[PDB]
C-alpha cells in the first residue's frame, strides 16, 4: 500500500538522489551490496514503499536515473552504494544539451523519452498501488528544465489523478553558474505551472549561508550542501513510511497547502540546524524547534519571509513530543506577530507528529511554506530575461533547436501572472 | 440481551477504541489474550471454550492505525476480519471521505456490522467514535449513518465527535469537513456527545499537574467518561438508566441533541490524601467552567437537560441535597420551561485504575451529560471561520474534483445559519 | 447393502478422486495400505484377512496422471486393473473422446463396472467425476453414460462436472466441447453437480486466506463436498438421506437438473477461536452469494430446491428455526409454485482434517445442495461464447476429421437454446 | 507410449539439433558416452520418449542427421557428446545444393531420400506408440528448404494422421547471408503450406537483439543463439515428458491453436531471459514473468505484434506455480489492453504447467503465439522476390535443375493468399 517511483534527471538530481538514497537505506537498515542490517520491525514494515524485494530478501529502489551525459551517471554508479541500484533503471543518452534548453526538450530529449516511459509503466504495473512520483531536478540546465519537464508532461497524460512532486534547484542573482540561466528557468517553470501538484524550491546561495553562519563551515562541499536537502526530502515523506501520532501523507500536504491550483510552490526549511561545536549547549525541545523554523535564515529559498505573508505552514515533526506544546507553540507563533499570516485563512498551520526520529538526533521538525514572499523568487528572473530578451542575446541557439519567439512571450506572460496573482492575495 | 457496538472510524476513532477496549478489559477481568479469570455480554460476545471477543468494528481507510492493533498488545483479541483498512486515505477531504473512497469498502464494513447484530439478541444500540475534521471521519461516518438509518431506522446511535476549538487546530481545512458533515449528522443521531482537546489539555495541566500530555494520556479520560455512561448497562445498581433514556431526557426538540460530558474528580496519586472526596463536593465541581470538555462560555447560557451518572459508594439521600443545592445557587440558570432539570443514576461499581495510569484510585464519581445554549456559540465560531474562506473559494478544487458540487455548501451553510437561530429561540 | 461406486474420467476426474478417497481413508481408520485399525461397506469391499479395497474405477485415454496413481501414497490401494490408460488423449477433442478414442477403450471398462456391481449386493447408483472442457472427459463420458443407461435403465446416476466460468478459461474449444457433452447428458443422469474453479479460488482467498491456490488445494474442499453428501449412506444419523432422496427432492421436471452445492464453514487454523459457529449462523453463511461454488448471479433468480445436510453436534429444533429466519428474509426468493423449499439431512459424524490441511476441525457444519434458475445465464454466456466462434467454423476442421457431423452442432445449439428457455418460463 | 522422431536437415538444422540433444540429455541425466547419471525417478520414467535402450542400460537419441555437404556431419561427429549418436543415423550426400533450392529439392535430395525413408521406417516398426516428428532446418539454404520439403512430403504419404512440427529459421531484410534467399523462401514455404500441422518460425536478426539489448552480451556466438531455440523447443514438450498439474503434448497445443488449416504459422517466445550481472534484482515469479512473455522484444521472430492481432497464444509454464495466480495474470493481460486479441474468439489463452523447471532457473514460460502480425514478414519477402522475379535474375541456375517459371508463379500466388487470409482475419 501506498506505494512511490523516485526519478533524478540530470547532475543535480543524480547527486542529490544519491545522497537521499544513501539516508533513507541507512534509516531503513538496508547496507549498500548487503540486503538487511535493521534493527526494529518497524524499518522492515514500510519498506515496500520505496523498495522492490527480489530473492534472498534482496532489496532495490524504484528509482529511476536520467541523463543527456554519460558521464554523471558514471560517477553515480563508481561511487560506494552503487551496487544497490538495478541496472535497467540507468537511462542515458549519447550528448549533453549543453545548458541549451531546447536540446533538452526538443532533440535529444525526444530520443530519450520512450526507454523511461516503457520503465515507468513497467514499474507501475508491477505494484499493487501507486501513489506518487518524486522529481529532482535543476531550473538552470538543459536536461534538469527541458526533458524533465517533457517527462513529467507525458506523465500527467497517463496518470491524471497521481500525485506529482519536484525537488527543484533555483537560480540566485549574485552567483549564475550559467549566464542563459533566465531563459532556462522561464521555459521549464511555464511546463512546471500546468503539470505539478506540490514543487520544492531550494537555493544554493541560501545552503551556502547555512553553512557558513549557522552551522560555522568554512569548507562546504556540494555533498554537505545537498545533505540538507536529502534530510528535507525524508522528512516528507516520513508520514508514509512509519506510525505516528498524527499522520500526513503526501496528498494530505497538498490539500492543506494549496489554496488556489496555479499557487504551489512550496518553501522549505528544517530544523535543528546545529553546528558540531555547539550542539552541547542547548536543551532540545519543541519550542526551540518552533523558534528556529520560522526565521528567514532558515529558509531554503533565498526570499524573506519578512516581505511577505504566509498562506499556509506545514510542520512536520519527529520523535516523541507533547502535541500539546506544538499547538501551544503554533498559537504563540501565530497570534503574537500574526502581521504575516493571512486574515481569511483562519489557521495557517498543519501539524504531522511521527514518533521514528532521523539518526542522529532525537528531535526534528520540517517546515513547508507557502509564502507569498516567493513572488520576488520570479521577479528578478522575470527582469532577467527582460533585460535579455529587449536585444535578442543569445536567442539565436534556441531558435537553432525549433523555439520560437512566440513561446518565449507565452512563458513569461503566464510568470508575470503567477506573480500578480500571489501578490493579490498578499 | 441489550447488547451493544462500537464503531471506530479514522485515526481518531480507532485510538479512543483501543483505550477504551482495554479500559473495558481490565474492568471485566479479561486478560489481553481474551480469557476470563453475565453483566460483561452486552459488550463482549462469547465463542469457543473460554475466549470472549469485542463487539467492535474499527474502520480506516489507510492501514497505519490499525496495522498497529493487528500488531500490539492486543492482536489476539480482534479477528482479523473486524478490522478494515488497506486503501488511500481521504486526505482531510469530505468528499473523498463520502463518495470517492468510501463507496469502496463500505459493503464490507456493513455486512460486518449486520453480522455483529445478527450474533446478538436485540441489541439497544450502536456507539460510534470519530473526529469531525478527518476526511475519512467526517464523509465516510455520514455515509455509515446513511446506511444504519436505513438499515434500523428504529435504534438507538450515539456518538463521540473529536470537535475543534480553532486556537488548538492541527488541520487546515477543519471547517469544511465540519460543517458538512455535521448537517448530514443532523438527521440520523439521536445525540452527539462533543470532545474539546483544549479542554482536556487544561484539565490535564490544572488538575493532573502533567505540563506534556500526550494524545495516549488524553484519550484515557475520555474512555473513562464512556465507562461511566455505560456501566448502568454492564452492572447492577441502586437506579439504572440506558441507551433510550438519554434520548428521551436530553432532546427537548429534535434539533438540539448536542450535549457536553463533563467528569469528576481528576486527581493525581499525591493530591489524593488531601481530599476530602464528598458527593456534594463532586457535584460542585461538575458546574465549574474549569471542568468542562468543551470550551463553550457555559456561565452565558442556560441549561436544558443533565444527567448525572454516579459512580461508586453513594447514599442517594446525599446525591439529592447536593442537588438541591445545586438548584439553590443563583448563577447556574435552567430553561424557564424545564423546573427539573436532573435525571440521576447509580452504579455500584467503583471505577477502575490502569497500569501506568494518571489518575487516582476514587471511592465516588461521576460523569454528568448536560445540554446547554451556550455550544451555539462554537458552532457560531465555526460559521465564521467557514465565512472568509469560503468568501475566497480557498481550497474548493479539492472538493469539486472529488464528485461534489459547489451549491451543496451554500446548503450546509444555510442550515448551520438556522440551527444556530434555533438554539437562540429555544433559550428565551 | 446400498453400495455406490465412483467412476473417475479425465484428468479432474482422476485428481478428485484422489483427495476424495484419501479422505474417506482418513474418516474410516483406513491406513494407505488397506488394513483397518459395517459402516463404510458402501464404499470399500473386502477380500482377503483384513484388507479394504475402494470401489472405484479410474479412466483416462492418457496414462500419465494415472501413472502417479500407480507410483504414490495410494499404490497399494488399487488393484492395477482398475486403472485403465495407455493411449493418445482426446486432445481437446469431444469427437475423439466419444468417437475415434473411446471406441477402444469402453469394453473394458464396462466389464470392470460390471464385474464391480456384482461383487455388491444391490448397489443404489453411479458417482461420476470429469470436467467439461476437456476431450475425455466431455466425449468419453458421454459414451459413458449412454452404456450405463443401457445395461442399468434403473439405477440412479450422479455427476461431478468442472464447469468452466469464461474469465478463468485455460482452453480454446472449451465451449465446443461442454456444449454437445450437455445434450448427451442432459438424457442419462439423474443430477449434475456443477463446480467453478472461480469461485473455488475466491473462497480460498477470502475465507481461508490463502492467496495462491493450487489445485490440489482446491480438490479437497471439493472431497469434503462429497463426504458431507454421502455421510449419511455410510453412518449413523438423526435423520437420514440417501441418492434416491436427491433425485426426488431436486427435479422439479425431468430436464432441470443442474443444482449447485455450497459449503460451511470453511475456516483457516487461525480464525476460529474468534468464531461463535453457531447452526443458525452457518445457516446464513449458506445463502450469501460470496459462499457460491458457481458464479450464477444467485440473487436474481429463484430457488426451487433446497437440500441441507448438517454433519456433527446439532439440535433439531434449532436447525428449524435457522430455516424458518432464513424463509422470513425477503430477498432470498422461492418458486412461488413451492411453498416448503428445504429438505433437511443429519449427520452424527464430525467432519474430518486432512494432515497438512488448510481447514480447522468444526463441531459442526453443512453442505447445501440447491437449485436456482439463475444458473441458466451461465449456459446463455456459454452459448454466446460458442455463437461467435460457430460464425467463423473456428476449429471446425479437427472434429469434422474425427467423424463428427456438422448439423450436430446446430442441433446442440438449438436444444440448448430449448433448455434456457425452460428455465425462463418455469421460473414465472 | 506417445514416441516422437528427431529430425535435422541442413547446417543449421544439424548444429541446432545437436545443442538440442545436449540440453535434452542434461535434464534427463544422461553423460554423452556415459549411460545414466539422473537423479531422479520422473526423468527414468519418460526416456523412452525420445531414446531408445541398448543392452547394459545405455541411452541412444531417435534422432536422424541429414546433409547434402559432409562437412557438418563431420563436425556433429567431432564434437564432445557425439559418440551417444547411433552411426546407423548419419546420412549424408556427397554434394552440397549450394544454395540452390532446386538442386536440394530433385537431383541430390532425390538421390538421397530413400535411406533417409528407409531409417524413418525402421524407427517407426520398432516402437510401439508413435506420436510425432520434430523437423530443424531453414528456408533460406538449398538442403534444408528443399530436400527437407521433399523429406515432408514423402512422410505424409506414409502416414497421414501423425504430427509434424518444423523448426524453421527465416530471412530477414537488413541482413542476408544468401542474395537467393526471397527465392528460397517461397519455393520451400509453399511445400510447407500442405503438409504442416505447425511450423515454428524463428530469425537471427532477434535472437542478435536479444542478445546485445536483453542478456547485455557483446559478443554473440551461434551457439549462444541456438541455446535460446533449443530451450524453446525443450519447454514444447514438456508436457509429454513429465507429470504435470495440467497437461498439454504436441496434438493438444496444435488442436488449440489451429483455427483455420492454412494458419499454423506460430511465433515463440520464451521468459525469463535474465543476464548474467542483472539476475539477482528480480523477484522471480508469475506476474513478472507474465509481463515479460507479451513484450515485442521477446518475439523470436522479427515482427511487431503491435501491429497484428493474436488469434491465439499458448503459455507453457515450468516449476510449482498458483494455477489461480497464473489464470489472474492472464485475464489481466487480456482485458486491459483487448486492442489486439481477436473478438470472435473469446478466451484466446491457452494455458500448461509443468512441475519440473529447467536446469539453472526455478520458473520459466515459454509462449507461442498465432499473430495476424506474421503476415508482415511474408510480405516482404513476396515483395523482393517480386523485384527479382521481373529481371528474371538468377531464374537460369533453377531452370537447369528442372524447374520451370509456372512453379514461382503458383507459390507467389498462394503465398499472396494466405497472406491476405491473415489480413481478413485481423
Ligand atoms: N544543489 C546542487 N546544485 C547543483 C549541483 N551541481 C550543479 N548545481 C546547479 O545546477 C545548475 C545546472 O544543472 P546541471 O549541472 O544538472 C546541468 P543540466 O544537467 O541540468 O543540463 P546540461 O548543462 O545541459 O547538462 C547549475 O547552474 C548549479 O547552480 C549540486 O551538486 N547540488
Ligand atoms: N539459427 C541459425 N541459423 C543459421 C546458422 N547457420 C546458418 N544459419 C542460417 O541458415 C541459412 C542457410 O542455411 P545453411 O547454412 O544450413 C545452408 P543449407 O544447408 O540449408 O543449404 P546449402 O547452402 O545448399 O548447404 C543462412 O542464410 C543463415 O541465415 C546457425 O548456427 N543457427
Ligand atoms: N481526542 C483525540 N483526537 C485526535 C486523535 N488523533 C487525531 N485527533 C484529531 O482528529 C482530527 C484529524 O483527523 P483524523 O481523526 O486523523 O481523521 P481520519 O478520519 O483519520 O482521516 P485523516 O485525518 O484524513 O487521516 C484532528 O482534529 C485531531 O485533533 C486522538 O488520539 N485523540
Ligand atoms: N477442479 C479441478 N479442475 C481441473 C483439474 N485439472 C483440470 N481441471 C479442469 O479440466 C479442464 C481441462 O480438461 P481435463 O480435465 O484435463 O480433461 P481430460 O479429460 O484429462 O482431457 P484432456 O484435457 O484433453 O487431457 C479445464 O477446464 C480445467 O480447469 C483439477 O485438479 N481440479
Ligand atoms: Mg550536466
Ligand atoms: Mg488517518
Ligand atoms: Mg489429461
Ligand atoms: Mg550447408
Amino acid at each position: 500500500m501506498r506505494e512511490i517511483v523516485h526519478i533524478q534527471a540530470g547532475q543535480c538530481g543524480n547527486q542529490i538522489g544519491a545522497k537521499f538514497w544513501e539516508v533513507i537505506s541507512d534509516e531503513h537498515g538496508i547496507d549498500p551490496s548487503g540486503n538487511y542490517v535493521g534493527d526494529s520491525d518497524l524499518q522492515l514494515e514500510r519498506i515496500s514503499v520505496y523498495y522492490n524485494e527480489a530473492s534472498s530478501h534482496k532489496y532495490v529502489p524504484r528509482a529511476i536515473l536520467v541523463d543527456l551525459e554519460p558521464g554523471t551517471m558514471d560517477s553515480v554508479r563508481s561511487g560506494a552504494f552503487g551496487h544497490l541500484f538495478r541496472p535497467d533503471n540507468f537511462i542515458f543518452g549519447q550528448s549533453g544539451a549543453g545548458n541549451n534548453w531546447a536540446k533538452g526538450h526538443y532533440t535529444e530529449g525526444a530520443e530519450l523519452v520512450d526507454s523511461v516511459l516503457d520503465v515507468v509503466r513497467k514499474e507501475c504495473e508491477n505494484c499493487d498501488c501507486l501513489q506518487g512520483f518524486q522529481l529532482t531536478h535543476s531550473l538552470g540546465g538543459g536536461t534538469g528544465s527541458g526533458m524533465g519537464t517533457l517527462l513529467i508532461s507525458k506523465v500527467r497524460e497517463e496518470y491524471p489523478d497521481r500525485i506529482m512532486n519536484t525537488f527543484s534547484v533555483v537560480p540566485s542573482p549574485k552567483v549564475s553558474d550559467t549566464v542563459v540561466e533566465p531563459y532556462n528557468a522561464t521555459l521549464s517553470i511555464h511546463q512546471l505551472v500546468e503539470n505539478t501538484d506540490e514543487t520544492y524550491c531550494i537555493d544554493n546561495e541560501a545552503l551556502y549561508d547555512i553553512c557558513f553562519r549557522t552551522l560555522k563551515l568554512a569548507t562546504p562541499t556540494y555533498g554537505d550542501l545537498n545533505h540538507l536537502v536529502s534530510a528535507t526530502m525524508s522528512g516528507v515523506t516520513t508520514s508514509l513510511r512509519f506510525p505516528g501520532q498524527l499522520n500526513a501523507d503526501l496528498r494530505k500536504l497538498a490539500v492543506n497547502m494549496v489554496p488556489f491550483p496555479r499557487l504551489h510552490f512550496f518553501m522549505p526549511g528544517f530544523a535543528p540546524l546545529t553546528a558540531r561545536g555547539s550542539q552541547q549547549y542547548r536543551a532540545l525541545t519543541v519550542p526551540e524547534l518552533t523558534q528556529q523554523m520560522f526565521d528567514a535564515k532558515n529558509m531554503m529559498a533565498a526570499c524573506d519571509p519578512r516581505h511577505g505573508r504566509y498562506l499556509t505552514v506545514a510542520t512536520v515533526f519527529r520523535g516523541r513530543m507533547s502535541m500539546k506544546e506544538v499547538d501551544e507553540q503554533m498559537l504563540a507563533i501565530q497570534s503574537k506577530n500574526s502581521s504575516y499570516f493571512v486574515e481569511w485563512i483562519p489557521n495557517n498551520v498543519k501539524v504531522a507528529v511521527c514518533d521514528i526520529p532521523p539518526r542522529g538526533l532525537k528531535m526534528s521538525s520540517t517546515f513547508i511554506g507557502n509564502s507569498t514572499a516567493i513572488q520576488e523568487l520570479f521577479k528578478r528572473i522575470s527582469e532577467q530575461f527582460t533585460a535579455m530578451f529587449r536585444r535578442k542575446a543569445f536567442l539565436h541557439w534556441y531558435t537553432g533547436e525549433g523555439m520560437d519567439e512566440m513561446e518565449f512571450t507565452e512563458a513569461e506572460s503566464n510568470m508575470n501572472d503567477l506573480v500578480s496573482e500571489y501578490q493579490q492575495y498578499q | 440481551m441489550r447488547e451493544c457496538i462500537s464503531i471506530h472510524v479514522g485515526q481518531a476513532g480507532v485510538q479512543i477504541g483501543n483505550a477504551c477496549w482495554e479500559l473495558y478489559c481490565l474492568e471485566h477481568g479479561i486478560q489481553p489474550d481474551g480469557q476470563m479469570p453475565d453483566s460483561f455480554n452486552t459488550f463482549f460476545s462469547e465463542t469457543g471454550a473460554g475466549k470472549h471477543v469485542p463487539r467492535a468494528v474499527f474502520v480506516d481507510l489507510e492501514p497505519t492505525v490499525i496495522d498497529e492493533v493487528r500488531t500490539g498488545t492486543y492482536r489476539q483479541l480482534f479477528h482479523p476480519e473486524q478490522l478494515i483498512t488497506g486503501k488511500e486515505d481521504a486526505a482531510n477531504n469530505y468528499a473523498r471521505g463520502h463518495y470517492t473512497i468510501g463507496k469502496e469498502i463500505i459493503d464490507l464494513v456493513l455486512d460486518r456490522i449486520r453480522k455483529l447484530a445478527d450474533q446478538c439478541t436485540g441489541l439497544q444500540g450502536f456507539l460510534v467514535f470519530h473526529s469531525f475534521g478527518g476526511g475519512t471521519g467526517s464523509g465516510f461516518t455520514s455515509l455509515l449513518m446513511e446506511r444504519l438509518s436505513v438499515d434500523y431506522g428504529k435504534k438507538s446511535k450515539l456518538e463521540f465527535s473529536i470537535y475543534p476549538a480553532p486556537q488548538v487546530s492541527t488541520a487546515v481545512v477543519e471547517p469544511y469537513n465540519s460543517i458538512l458533515t455535521t448537517h448530514t449528522t443532523l438527521e440520523h443521531s439521536d445525540c452527539a456527545f462533543m470532545v474539546d482537546n483544549e479542554a482536556i489539555y487544561d484539565i490535564c495541566r490544572r488538575n493532573l499537574d502533567i505540563e506534556r500530555p500526550t494524545y495516549t494520556n488524553l484519550n484515557r479520560l475520555i474512555g473513562q467518561i464512556v465507562s461511566s455512561i455505560t456501566a448502568s448497562l454492564r452492572f447492577d445498581g441502586a437506579l439504572n438508566v440506558d441507551l433510550t433514556e438519554f434520548q428521551t431526557n436530553l432532546v427537548p426538540y429534535p434539533r438540539i441533541h448536542f450535549p457536553l460530558a463533563t467528569y469528576a474528580p481528576v486527581i493525581s496519586a499525591e493530591k489524593a490524601y488531601h481530599e476530602q472526596l464528598s458527593v456534594a463536593e463532586i457535584t460542585n465541581a461538575c458546574f465549574e467552567p474549569a471542568n468542562q470538555m468543551v470550551k463553550c462560555d457555559p456561565r452565558h447560557g442556560k441549561y436544558m437537560a443533565c444527567c448525572l451518572l454516579y459512580r461508586g459508594d453513594v447514599v442517594p439521600k446525599d446525591v439529592n441535597a447536593a442537588i438541591a443545592t445545586i438548584k439553590t445557587k443563583r448563577t447556574i440558570q435552567f430553561v424557564d420551561w424545564c423546573p427539573t432539570g436532573f435525571k440521576v443514576g447509580i452504579n455500584y461499581q467503583p471505577p477502575t485504575v490502569v497500569p501506568g495510569g494518571d489518575l487516582a484510585k476514587v471511592q465516588r464519581a461521576v460523569c454528568m451529560l448536560s445540554n446547554t445554549t451556550a455550544i451555539a456559540e462554537a458552532w457560531a465560531r465555526l460559521d465564521h471561520k467557514f465565512d472568509l474562506m469560503y468568501a475566497k473559494r480557498a481550497f474548493v478544487h479539492w472538493y469539486v474534483g472529488e464528485g461534489m458540487e459547489e451549491g451543496e455548501f451554500s446548503e450546509a451553510r444555510e442550515d448551520m445559519a438556522a440551527l444556530e437561530k434555533d438554539y437562540e429561540e429555544v433559550g428565551v
